[PDB]
């Protein structure tokens, strides 16, 4: 890892978990949903060792440090959504009617059914995603997809719609997907726990998905936050 | 389903020992596993939540440890009090699932049964039936042979054993067996003899009757 | 403090249904979830099924679906398991769970709840002497053909604790437990000494003293 190893594998499109160290760069970004180093911007070097832990480390509360990986935010039992909810919240998700058991940030918010009246609150630009799965298949499974990803990012997750009022969804070249989300922080009240922008909650999923801790059930390459 | 995969599945350990129970998970579930004891008659305690967090209430020399797929429950100067089954549970994701469980007993050094045998009673005899007990009574280790033998010739498929738990007050085992016969079998036989065969014992021990005598 | 407090040993015959109550005193957390677990004669433990009743959101082990009806009275703090078209396979001890505050594992437990299912019914157990003849004797009661478990044997109205042993009962052909209750004494105390076995079998309400008198 610091010299001469495994060279030929950084940034090869492939994640292998022998080069996924700080010292290889999360093998090339490979590793990280191809966000180079998701604690770029976090002013303490050893934040990642401490990423993985359960346990408020407030050195490394801050947003440029991702919140900690919200243990210091979500203290508590409140750090997940129950796991017999699982199917509950997915299956209910924006649905047009307020599941009072869903209402929380870890569960996905109910997909915003209980606050209609709050208006949006974006966060400044779009996350896109590239799945390697095509559009159809993708949006057969939309809501489980959305729920998951706002029940992760602890606020509200949708496809961006164009003028058609269609969601951003195009496909990938066939072989996946290119999907288009917006970041509702209408519910994300503030210390610090919510992503202005949609490369902070990139940066804080390729964190995840470089410390093994992202499970997602979709075969997701890549993250970025775009304007 | 998640499958949990506990090892070992049986161990013998004496007092003050450090054991250690590995716990794997079929995928990653990162720190959500729980260590739960039980004791026979009784319903299950959790002892570790979340991998590692000590259950208030449950002594110091019980730590958990791992993450992702292996998980470890540790025992520091294994008590008499824990003597038991353990079991690790994944509280990731539904349906919950439990390892197949490690009995935990007490090792002890090797002590040869006393042997007793029954005839039955006159009050049995009465209703028609005929049960011929063979008790091998406090022996260490658990695995014992019983053969039964009815006017020299051996018996098969007409007994039928029951094994008692581990003695909390000298880490023993006793066992019974029972010869059932009708009454007319019972009453066209002389010789009832039990034939035991355990370690403590230098050569198999008999212990026999003669009915009506 | 949490307590739990189950509902008595079901009997039921193969085809019916058993409905199972707990009862949770003691709670301050509002979300908190009640589970059902199971455990076979001499198995491991099994999930069926859990409830929040703050919420009514329930959640089952596929292998349960249409068989396990899990519910909950919020005001009460009570959770009920019901399971229908009972077979002998489903013979378990039926445990109550609950999570608390500070975790989703099952920080407290039921007491359990036998469910015995078969053919057989309730039959008090016929006891008789099994008699005594390095000077250490045995002597015992064979306790036989009773239904379901459990039967409680103690020895001189529990005065005699030490050296008794009160094997596990081994279910018959017939559908009849069976087991036998053994002591080992000094030979010379036959003479001098007065043995009863006393055994109890609360379901069929049968209570029997037996002296057990040296051959
Ligand atoms: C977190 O870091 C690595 C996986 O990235 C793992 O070895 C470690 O044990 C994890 N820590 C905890 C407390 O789960
Ligand atoms: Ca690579
Ligand atoms: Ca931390
Ligand atoms: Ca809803
Ligand atoms: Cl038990
Ligand atoms: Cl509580």
């Amino acid at each position: 890892c610091p010299r001469a190893a495994c060279q030929a594998k950084r940034g090869d499109q492939r994640c292998d978990r022998e080069c996924n160290s700080p010292g290889c760069g999360w093998d090339g970004g490979d590793c990280s949903l191809s966000v180079g180093d998701p604690w770029r911007q976090c002013e303490a070097l050893q934040c990642w060792r401490l990423f993985n832990n359960s346990r408020c480390d407030p050195a490394c509360s801050s947003p440029a440090c991702l919140y900690d990986n919200f243990d210091c935010h979500a203290g508590g039992r409140e750090r997940t959504c129950n796991p017999v909810y699982e199917k509950y919240c997915a299956d209910h998700f924006a649905d047009g009617r307020c599941d009072q058991g869903c209402n929380t940030e870890e569960c996905g918010w109910d997909g915003l059914d209980c606050a209609s009246e709050v208006p949006a609150l974006l966060a400044r630009g779009v996350l896109v995603l590239t799945v390697l799965l095509p559009p159809e298949e993708l949006l057969r499974s939309s809501a489980d997809f959305l729920q998951r990803l706002s029940a992760i990012l602890r606020t509200s997750l949708r496809f961006r719609l164009d003028a058609h009022g269609q969601a951003m969804v195009f496909p990938y070249h066939v072989i996946g997907s290119v999907v288009m989300l917006e970041i509702d922080n209408r519910l994300c009240l503030q210390n610090d726990h919510c992503f202005p922008d949609a490369q902070s909650a990139a940066d804080y999923l390729g964190a995840l998905s470089a410390v093994e801790r992202l499970d997602f059930p979709y075969p997701l390459r890549d993250v970025r936050g775009e304007p | 389903d998640i499958q949990m995969t506990q090892s070992p599945s049986s161990l013998s350990a004496s007092v003050g020992d450090r054991v250690t129970i590995t716990c794997r998970a079929s995928q990653s579930i990162a720190s959500y596993l729980a260590w739960y004891q039980q004791k026979p008659g009784k319903a299950p305690k959790l002892l570790i939540y979340d991998a590692s967090n000590l259950q208030s209430g449950v002594p110091s020399r019980f730590s958990g440890s791992g993450s992702g797929t292996d998980f470890t429950l540790t025992i520091s100067s294994l008590q008499p009090e824990d003597f038991a089954t353990y079991y690790c549970q994944q509280a990731y994701k539904t349906p919950y699932t439990f390892g197949q469980g490690t009995k935990v007993e007490i090792k002890r050094t090797v002590a040869a049964p006393s042997v007793f045998i029954f005839p039955p009673s006159d009050e049995q005899l009465k209703s028609g039936t005929a049960s011929v007990v063979c008790l091998l009574n406090n022996f260490y280790p658990r695995e014992a042979k019983v053969q039964w033998k009815v006017d020299n010739a051996l018996q098969s498929g007409n007994s039928q054993e029951s094994v008692t738990e581990q003695d909390s007050k000298d880490s023993t085992y006793s066992l019974s067996s029972t010869l059932t016969l009708s009454k007319a079998d019972y009453e066209k036989h002389k010789v009832y003899a039990c034939e035991v065969t355990h370690q403590g014992l230098s050569s198999p021990v008999t212990k026999s009757f003669n009915r009506g005598e | 403090q949490v307590q739990l407090v189950q509902s008595g040993a079901e009997v039921k015959k193969p085809g019916s249904s058993v409905k199972v109550s707990c009862k949770a005193s003691g709670g301050t957390f509002r979300t908190y979830a009640m589970h059902w677990v199971r455990q076979a004669p001499g198995q491991g433990l099994e999930w069926m099924g859990g409830i929040v009743p703050y919420h009514g959101i329930t959640d089952y082990a596929q292998k349960f679906q249409g068989r396990v009806t899990i519910t909950a009275d919020e005001s009460t703090s009570t959770a009920y398991m019901e399971l229908s078209s009972l077979r002998s396979e489903d013979t378990a001890v039926y445990y109550c769970a609950r999570d608390d505050y500070s975790t989703y594992a099952f920080a407290y437990w039921g007491q359990g709840t036998l469910v015995t299912v078969s053919s057989a019914s309730t039959k008090g157990p016929s006891v008789f002497p099994l008699a005594p003849s390095g000077g250490t004797a045995a002597l015992g009661c064979l306790v036989k053909d009773y239904f379901p478990e459990p039967v409680t044997v103690s020895w001189n109205s529990g005065a005699l604790t030490s050296g008794v042993h009160t094997f596990p009962a081994v279910l018959q052909s017939s559908g009849l437990y069976s087991l036998s209750s053994v002591v080992t004494v000094p030979s010379s105390s036959l003479g001098t000494q007065t043995y009863i076995c006393n055994v109890n079998h609360k379901p069929s309400n049968t209570k029997v003293d037996k002296r057990v008198e040296p051959k």
